[PDB]
RNA sequence: UUAAGAGUUAAACCUAGCCAACGAUCCAUAAUCGAUAAUGAAAGUUAGAACGAUCACGUUGACUCUGAAAUAUAGUCAAUAUCUAUAAGAUACAGCAGUGAGGAAUAUUGGACAAUGAUCGAAAGAUUGAUCCAGUUACUUAUUAGGAUGAUAUAUAUAUAUAUAUAAAUUGAUUAAAAAUAAAAUCCAUAAAUAAUUAAAAUAAUGAUAUUAAUUACCAUAUAUUUAUAUGGAUAUAUAUAUAUUUUAAUAGUCCUGACUAAUAUUUGUGCCAGCAGUCGCGGUAACACAAAGAGGGCGAGCGUUAAUCA
RNA sequence: UAAGAA
């Protein structure tokens, strides 16, 4: 699949995604912040090109279900800035992107 | 600090902050850190093991964990390649005086840099500093006693016995060459010119040559054979008894046997693999001085923290030390 | 010293490394108890001077931080300085020679100079 | 999965076969010997590529992956060598094509596994003297020297100070012959900084990244509004990023005390304010704690803060 | 009555109220807190030893005097327990040392008032187990606790890929099975010692610490700005003076290697025994787990373990 | 600036 990534390093916002018995709480992180997440999620992030990520798993911590549900979290529970801007007809500006020109 | 123990084990293959020959081979045969087929703990452990073998191995684990900083520092260019932020995992060690000396190439190792500091051979902007843990701030000038730097960077001074045996061998080879030249100068000239053709101009001898006569072989003179048993223990004797075109009136490597290095000064062997000019220091080698410009930073496509390991290894080590190995 | 209110030195720092607060204190409270006010600090060890700088002729510096306006207030309302504090305040110009003693009573090589 | 893995070379080498009962050898030792080649009677490895320093401002960094771990060369002709079945060193049967067309970026890469570590450029003595003269004699500001020569300002100031120290040392005949030979052999090992080239001149528009900006913040605004760096700076409550470069390119009452003959020290009283001056009461004691504060005296002595 | 309000305490009269399931009353337990310590991402949680703040007590209880302020470490009476002086006596170490006991467990019957304070005195000064120093104790935290080089030993024979042979070569093993650049040897240091000085803590003078730190490796001076060459006192020598000018190192334990959990180079003994174990569990002849050898992985003047706190 | 494991 294709995974949306903000700046090709993290997720756009935060994700609170339930996949069967697994409650994933993912949070985008700053540059230089590592992959501070469950080990299954760490491997998926290593393969997907996510570099900066924080998060926590609640209820079920089954490895297979974590693995499968994190991918629906990445694909379904994310909206890029372009999608939001076009849907709302508004301009979404990244303040840090503009501070450095 | 830790007692240096098996820092150059070939079987372990850890790369040290050192210009050592065994360290050079360990670096050469390494390849990369193999992280495949490993659990996350095993990956982090391997990363920590290798990277702490290089960065600050002489620090105890608890002291390093205390001085470890989660903060990583970078510069944004206002005028593209990805900034390797996590190569700054060990940047905090680079402001230590003992690491600054090694990066300035004023010592062969961080260990030697510690000893140079502890023995009073180092100064920080005037004042003698005897504490390797001393941390430099931007703009600080430090200096080393030039003899210490010359010894770190130079070749080992031979002892009398070893140099005398080497010079015996020198005499034997010189006499063999003289005999060969005298008997058959035709083939010797032919071989000399052919070798001059084969070699590259990079050698100074080729440039000098660019810059038959039977008289040539008449100039070559045999050299008397020396037996060291009678010549042992008398350096003034052997000094005058050795007279060769290259080395004149001194035993091998001991032109002035009162300096702490191979006295006709030549660089130490295997120096070029580790010859790296840091981005955060300005180095003046005539005076054996340096200036600490800034703490090392990461910019797009580059990190000024010199390391033999790739970004993934430092990522895993940083993950290890964030949580104290939890 | 006399009186309930006294300007004196309270010891801080480690063993063999004394530093002091110049404090206005109740006469009965312990030396290192929290005082009425902390008027300043006093480091009794002079600042080291290099041997070449001794050839130049610098004098080692003993560092004193002090709130002058508040110290004059406390002297005004009747607080009584100790002997060491009396010496410190006399050389700061806060107190004059009238606070000197017979033992403490000479040629001036430098003159008390105020800078901004 | 993880086991102990003896760090054998990643490239082929001839391993031990049957060994005489008293050899007592390891494959790692043989691999090192083959990497090093024969040792002279002088204790030298003339046959190893890396034994001797370069002389043409092209660093001779290791390339165990390009050259398949074959580090041997003829010292005079510099032609590659290989260990034949019979224990001699001769020409390779086939020539390597990975050792001729080496990317220019790879030649400045000290370590084969870290693409982000590159050696810096040495400045020629002529350029250093030029910068010293410009700063000290012609009084040109460090900003315009930095722009002219493409060097970061702290590096320019460091060059000025180092050249001053060099001038003193030369006036005192303290730079010995050994020091000059060491300096010139080190100088011929590294690439030379070239002011004119665009890719060899340092970037001059770098500012530290502060914690405040690092967090991503997004604003939803009308589709046509302009939003520039100044508006972004206002949103984050910071100076705009250009004043940071601009500012990086660039009273208390005291009373000195009366000294009299025989007095070994002087008193200087610095004015302070009650409620801000003093050692606080019941402050945290860290002396038995792992983060105890260590400092250094003006004489360089380690002291406890 | 008190300086002063109030069932605060005492007296009189009234009214019938007051508290309580958002927990009264009663019982038990506990000194309390911080810009202090621990921990955590944080909210918080824990501690209340150290630093500081507040309270209470000075063997137990009540009362009284003085005092601005005391149920005072005072006085009276009583209780408890000891000493003698045997009395309308003294003492009560929760002041500093120290002892016995209890306990898993917590130190000197030390030095000085030199510094900072406190008391007395007009001062000279006196006193200070406050305090400052030292002692004991890895209880905690630091810093040091050596760098570079180093796989052989014999022979024979302006160049340089030196080449021949003879010895040997520890444990394991027969090659990806190592121990091991580890040893030894080599070069160069510094610590300690040895001598010279020697500040600073404090000055008007006084230094317990103190065989001080620091500096110099013969001593000064005379110019340069730490490195120099000179002038003069040393210095034995040989024969005033060419010369050199102390000596000099290297000392790590403890746990673990089936998984969780880093530890692949394999072997030996035992045989559901002996034992191991935080959890799963291992041991019945082929034990990666027991007890060991080899090798290996941690942490390191500590390591483990138990008890606990936080997560 | 929130990671889990048997
Ligand atoms: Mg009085
Ligand atoms: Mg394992
Ligand atoms: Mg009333
Ligand atoms: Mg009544
Ligand atoms: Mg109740
Ligand atoms: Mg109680
Ligand atoms: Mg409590
Ligand atoms: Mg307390
Ligand atoms: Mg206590
Ligand atoms: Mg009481
Ligand atoms: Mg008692
Ligand atoms: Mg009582
Ligand atoms: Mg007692
Ligand atoms: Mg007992
Ligand atoms: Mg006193
Ligand atoms: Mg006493
Ligand atoms: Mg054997
Ligand atoms: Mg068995
Ligand atoms: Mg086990
Ligand atoms: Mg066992
Ligand atoms: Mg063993
Ligand atoms: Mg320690």
């Amino acid at each position: 699949k294709e995974i949306p990534r903000y700046e090709n390093r993290t997720i756009y916002g935060d994700i609170d995604f339930r996949y069967h018995g697994v409650k994933l709480h993912l949070r985008s992180a700053k540059p230089g912040f590592g992959l501070r997440v469950n080990h299954v999620i760490f491997e998926i992030c290593e393969c997907a090109g996510i570099k900066d990520l924080s998060g926590k798993v609640y209820k079920s911590r089954n490895d297979m279900n974590i693995a499968k549900g994190t991918i629906e979290a990445f694909t379904k529970a994310q909206k890029t800035l372009d999608e939001v801007a076009l849907g709302r007809g508004k301009k979404l500006v990244d303040v840090r992107k503009v501070y450095y020109s | 600090p830790r007692k240096a123990n098996l820092l150059k084990s070939l079987a372990r293959g850890r790369v040290r902050t050192s210009f050592n020959k065994y360290n050079l081979f360990n670096l050469y045969k390494k390849g990369g850190v193999d992280l495949k087929s490993k659990s996350l703990y095993q990956q982090k452990w391997t990363a920590k093991q290798e990277t702490r073998a290089y960065h600050g191995e002489h620090l105890t684990e608890k002291r390093w964990q205390t001085v470890f900083k989660p903060k990583l520092d970078s510069v944004a260019q206002l005028d593209i390649k990805e900034t390797p932020f996590l190569l700054q995992t060990f940047a905090v060690l680079e402001k230590r005086l003992d690491f600054a000396l090694f990066r300035a190439m004023f010592a062969s190792s961080v260990r030697q840099a510690r000893q140079f500091i502890l023995h009073g051979n180092v100064r920080v902007n005037g004042v003698k500093i005897k504490h390797p843990s001393y941390t430099l701030k931007p703009g600080d000038m430090f200096s080393v006693k030039p003899d210490k730097v010359l010894e770190a960077l130079g070749a080992k001074k031979p002892s009398f016995q070893e140099a005398l045996k080497i010079d015996k061998t020198q005499i034997v080879l010189w006499n063999k060459y003289v005999k060969e030249a005298k008997t058959e100068p035709k083939e010797v000239w032919e071989k000399k010119l052919e070798n001059f053709e084969k070699m590259s101009d990079s050698n100074p001898k080729k440039l000098q040559f660019q810059e038959f006569d039977p008289k040539w072989a008449k100039n070559l003179k045999y050299h008397d054979p020396i037996k060291l048993s009678e010549l042992e223990g008398d350096e003034p004797k052997a000094r005058k008894l050795i007279n060769l075109p290259w080395q004149k009136n001194y035993v091998y490597g001991r032109q002035d046997p009162k300096k702490p290095f191979f006295t006709p000064w030549k660089p130490r062997p295997f120096l070029s693999p580790f010859a790296i000019l840091p981005h955060h220091l300005e180095i003046s080698f005539k005076t054996c001085h340096a200036v600490y410009l800034r703490d090392p930073v990461a910019r797009p496509g580059q990190s000024e923290v010199i390391s033999p390991f790739d970004v993934p290894v430092h990522e895993r080590a940083y993950m290890y030390y964030l949580r104290n190995g939890k | 010293t006399c009186g309930l209110v006294r300007i004196r030195l309270a010891r801080f720092g480690r063993k063999n490394s004394p530093v002091y607060n110049i404090v206005v204190a109740n006469s009965r409270k312990a030396r290192d108890a929290k005082p009425i006010e902390v008027l300043g600090t006093y480091v009794p060890v002079p600042s080291p001077v290099t041997k070449r700088e001794l050839k130049r002729g610098v004098v080692p510096i003993k560092d004193v931080k002090l709130d002058f306006d508040r110290t004059k207030y406390w002297i005004g309302v009747g607080a009584q300085p100790s002997e060491t504090v009396t010496k410190l305040l006399r050389k700061a110009g806060i107190l004059n020679d009238a606070w000197a003693t017979s033992k403490n009573s000479r040629k001036v090589v430098f003159e008390r100079m105020e800078t901004l | 999965f993880s086991r102990r893995r003896i760090a054998y070379p990643f490239y082929p080498f001839k391993k031990l076969g049957r060994q005489h009962p008293k050899k007592h050898d390891t494959n790692l030792k043989t691999a090192m010997r083959q990497f090093l080649g024969p040792k002279n009677y002088k204790g030298e490895y003339v046959m190893n590529k890396y034994f001797t320093v370069p002389t043409n401002h092209v660093p001779n960094y290791i390339k165990p992956d390009l050259e398949r771990g074959q580090s041997l060369e003829h010292p005079v002709t510099k032609k590659p060598l290989q260990l034949r079945y019979d224990g001699t060193l001769g020409p390779p049967p086939v020539e390597n094509k990975r050792l001729q067309n080496i990317f220019k970026d790879r030649l400045l890469q000290p370590f084969p596994s870290n693409p982000h570590c590159k050696t810096n450029y040495v400045l020629s003595p002529q350029l250093k003297q030029s910068i010293f003269e410009e700063i000290t004699v012609e009084g040109l500001s460090a900003q315009q020297v930095s722009q002219k020569y493409g060097l970061k300002i702290p590096r320019v100031e460091a060059i000025v100070k180092l050249v001053s120290v060099e001038n003193s040392w030369n006036r005192r005949n303290r730079v010995s012959s050994d020091l000059k030979t060491m300096d010139e052999t080190l100088y011929r090992m590294f690439p030379v900084f070239d002011s004119d080239a665009s890719f060899k001149r340092e970037n001059l528009s770098e500012i530290p990244v502060p914690q405040k900006t690092l967090a991503s913040r997004f604003l939803t605004i009308a589709e046509s509004e302009p939003f520039g760096p100044v508006d972004a700076a206002h949103v984050l409550e910071l100076e705009p990023a250009v004043e940071t470069l601009r500012n990086l390119s660039t009273n208390t009452k005291v009373i000195y005390g009366e000294l009299v003959e025989g007095e070994r020290s002087q008193y200087k009283f610095t004015n302070a304010k009650v409620g801000k001056v003093g050692y606080r009461y019941g402050s945290g004691n860290r002396d038995n704690k792992k983060d105890r504060r260590i400092g250094f005296n003006k004489l360089g002595q380690m002291v406890y803060i």
